[PDB]
């Protein structure tokens, strides 16, 4: 089991960051479920 | 009796004509982006 705090970056329109690992996670740095960050971007099911 | 020139009011047959020189300039070094901003504006650094 592997805890590993990284840098994420992001670039415009920020609908995806990368890890410092090589990792793309392909969703908005900024989602959320308050003042209205629902709807920028999310590639993966709510559950997840 | 004696006087002194100042006591004569003057009147100039010379005409005016006023040269300056263009002063000294500083030109300090100046970019838009460094070479540090433009290979941090890339996502993932493959080297690193």
């Amino acid at each position: 089991c592997i805890v590993e705090e990284v840098d994420a970056r992001s670039v415009y329109p920020y609908d995806e960051f990368v890890l410092a690992t090589g990792d793309f996670v392909y969703m908005s740095p900024f989602y959320g479920y308050r003042e209205g960050s629902h709807t920028e971007h999310t590639s993966y099911a709510a559950d997840r | 009796h004696q006087l002194s020139r100042a006591d004569v009011t003057t009147v100039s047959t010379f005409i005016d004509l006023n040269i300056t020189m263009l002063e000294d300039h500083e030109f300090v070094p100046l970019e838009v982006y460094t070479r540090h901003e433009i290979k941090d504006s890339g996502l993932l650094d493959y080297t690193e």
